[PDB]
């Protein structure tokens, strides 16, 4: 995916092909079965990255938390879905529009389904409430 | 099996091969596994047998996974099995070199005889078919002799005997006066 | 293999360190005989 | 009771001082027998090893030709570890036994490395367990 | 466990020592309660071992998570063992085959085991929906 991340799928792939690639990039790395004075720059530079990486990777997979999958790489979610959003169905959906031309499609909704999801976490907190009201 | 031959005389090849053609460690030793040449890595250990003074080998074929081995002025005695161990094989060789002459040594008259002589190295079982420049095929074994030596019968004599599969060819010189 | 990868590295350094005059070294390339 | 000899570099003790190597003959400390006795004899007295210049390498197969050497005035010292020996062996002895040599570096540099041996990490682990999730 | 990581136990320790070792690690980390114009170099080299901990760490520490247990230290499956495996009860399993040597023993069933874990997830999976397509 161009970099130590983006690493479920490759571009204009459309979304079964990234989609399945997860499983295979876990599987392909789970085994593991010139010098300049100034390079010295280069590395340091080199370095960020890798950290950013990780510190991203985390910082929002880190924050799957309130998306109650936070550290994996796939959800589910629980929310009722609008077909207002984009209707369609898996079909066409995972073999068509490559993502990168597929969320702009619902480009607006981006904070909606956020809204929904950390709802539906609040509502698994509230009935968890309801059903330990009496044991 | 595949033989060599030789002529007390001559040198000889012997052949060792190696498929990841890259010098790796092959030693030649002859039948109860003395040493006589080795790649040691990167250099050949001249093994303690007769054969200290004598042995050798095309040193740059090495780096190509062919190992060779030669025997310079054989005498009968470096006729022996031999044995390349390159790495999981055992490849053998087999020399038996030997010579030959004849009795008279500067001196002969027509009408008079000569004989020959073939010096065999133990165990083998040839045949010597030799030649004449009037066509004398003096069809035998070892010793080959003719009642009749003319001045017609100058020139050299093409000799050969057929030790197991092989021959080489051979001299016997005719010089009158 | 670490005891090739310390001769390949020794090998690595003998070369800049020790300089050779005059290297007369040897090859072939493939032709049957 | 045997040093054939060849290539010198196999047989002579051969070391790196000045660049270059000390290369003698069979003639010293190569010799003694050992039925409950040694065979020599009996500070700094003799031994004569001298330098060449056109040597082999340990390397690549193939010559090498090096520089004429320094006026003079060297020295090197040591602290041998050990010895490098193979039996001259053979079939054609009765009940005399000799040793005799070494050139090839990978084990030359193998009498300090018996101990290391690298490994990865497999650090995720199997084992037993009775455990099982809910159907 | 002579690095960052390796953290849950020591080697030789037989298995339920470093199984141990696991919690005290937790409990022992839990409450925190000459320098050369060149020694940028090591450190530049000590940085990146540090992260790549890290990275490995997560890469599949992270990849646990198709194994259902990622980010956390302690995974019970849900498969039922083969005897062909290794045929071995708790008690002379913790506490024999130093671990080191206990793996080898089961070399091969490696990826076998992962088969069968990332099928009983999908298994899960297939089940959820079992049990969802009613209510
Ligand atoms: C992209 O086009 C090629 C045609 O050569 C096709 O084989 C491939 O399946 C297409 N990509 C996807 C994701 O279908
Ligand atoms: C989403 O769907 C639910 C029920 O299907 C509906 O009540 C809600 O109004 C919809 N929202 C949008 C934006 O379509
Ligand atoms: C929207 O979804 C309905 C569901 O019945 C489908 O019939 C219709 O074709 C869809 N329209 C578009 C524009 O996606
Ligand atoms: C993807 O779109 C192409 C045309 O745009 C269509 O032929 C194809 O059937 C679509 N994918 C699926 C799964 O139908
Ligand atoms: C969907 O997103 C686009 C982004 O340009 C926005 O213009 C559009 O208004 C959004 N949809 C609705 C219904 O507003
Ligand atoms: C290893 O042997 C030592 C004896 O020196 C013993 O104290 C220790 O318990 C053994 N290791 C384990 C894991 O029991
Ligand atoms: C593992 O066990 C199951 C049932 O316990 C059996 O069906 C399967 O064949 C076994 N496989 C092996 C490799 O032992
Ligand atoms: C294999 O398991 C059976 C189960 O009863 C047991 O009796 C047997 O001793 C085991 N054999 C080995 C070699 O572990
Ligand atoms: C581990 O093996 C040793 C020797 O085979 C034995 O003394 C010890 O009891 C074994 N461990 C257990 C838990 O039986
Ligand atoms: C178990 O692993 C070993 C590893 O050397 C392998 O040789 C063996 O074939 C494996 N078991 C089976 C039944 O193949």
């Amino acid at each position: 995916g161009a970099v130590f991340l983006g690493f479920l799928g490759v571009a204009g792939s459309t979304m079964g092909a990234a989609s399945m690639t997860l499983t295979v990039q876990a599987r392909q790395l789970l085994s593991g079965i010139q010098h300049l004075l100034q390079l010295t720059v280069w590395g340091i530079k080199q370095l960020q990255t890798r950290v950013l990486a990780i510190e991203r990777y985390l910082k929002d997979q880190q924050l799957l938390g309130i998306w109650g999958c936070s550290g994996k790489l796939i959800c589910c979610t629980a929310v009722p879905w609008n077909s207002s959003w984009s209707n369609k169905s898996q079909k066409e959906i995972w073999d068509n529009m490559t993502w990168m031309q597929w969320d702009k499609e619902i480009s607006n909704y981006t904070n909606t389904i956020y809204k929904l999801l950390e709802d539906s976490q609040n509502q698994q907190e509230s009935n968890e409430k309801d059903l330990l009201a009496l044991d | 099996k595949k033989v060599v031959l030789g002529k007390k005389g001559d040198t000889v090849e012997l052949t060792c091969t190696a498929s990841q053609k890259k010098s790796i460690q092959f030693h030649w030793k002859n039948s109860n596994q003395i040493k006589i040449l080795g790649n040691q890595g990167s250099f050949l250990t001249k093994g303690p047998s007769k054969l200290n003074d004598r042995a050798d080998s095309r040193r740059s074929l090495w780096d190509q996974g062919n190992f060779p081995l030669i025997i310079k002025n054989l005498k009968i005695e470096d006729s022996d099995t031999y044995i390349c161990e390159v790495e999981d094989q055992k490849e053998e060789v087999q020399l038996l070199v030997f010579g030959l002459t004849a009795n008279s040594d500067t001196h002969l008259l027509q009408g008079q005889s000569l004989t020959l002589t073939l010096e065999s190295p133990p165990g083998s079982s040839p045949s010597v078919q030799c030649r004449s420049p009037r066509g004398k095929n003096i069809q035998g074994g070892k010793t080959l002799s003719v009642s009749q030596l003319e001045l017609q019968d100058s020139g050299t004599w093409t000799c050969t005997v057929l030790q197991n599969q092989k021959k080489v060819e051979f001299k016997i010189d005719i010089v009158v006066l | 293999e670490m005891v090739n990868q310390m001769h390949e590295d020794v090998i690595s350094l003998w070369d800049q360190s020790l300089k050779p005059c005059v290297k007369l070294t040897p090859l072939c390339v493939t032709l049957e005989c | 009771t045997s040093s054939s000899g060849g290539d010198l570099e196999i047989t002579t003790h051969s070391f790196t001082c000045r660049g270059e190597f000390f290369y003698c003959n069979t003639s010293g400390l190569f010799n003694s027998t050992y039925m409950p006795n040694g065979t020599y004899l009996h500070s700094s007295i003799t031994i004569p090893c001298r330098i060449k210049q056109i040597i082999n390498m340990w390397q690549e197969v193939g010559r090498a030709m090096y520089a004429p050497p320094i006026e003079g005035n060297i020295t090197c010292k040591s602290n041998i570890t050990g010895l490098l020996l193979v039996r001259d062996g053979g079939t054609e002895s009765n009940n005399t036994e000799t040793n005799n040599g070494g050139g090839d570096m990978r084990d030359n540099w193998r009498s300090e490395l018996y101990k290391y041996k690298v490994v990865e990490i497999k650090p995720l682990g199997v084992a037993p367990t009775a455990c099982k999730r809910r159907v």
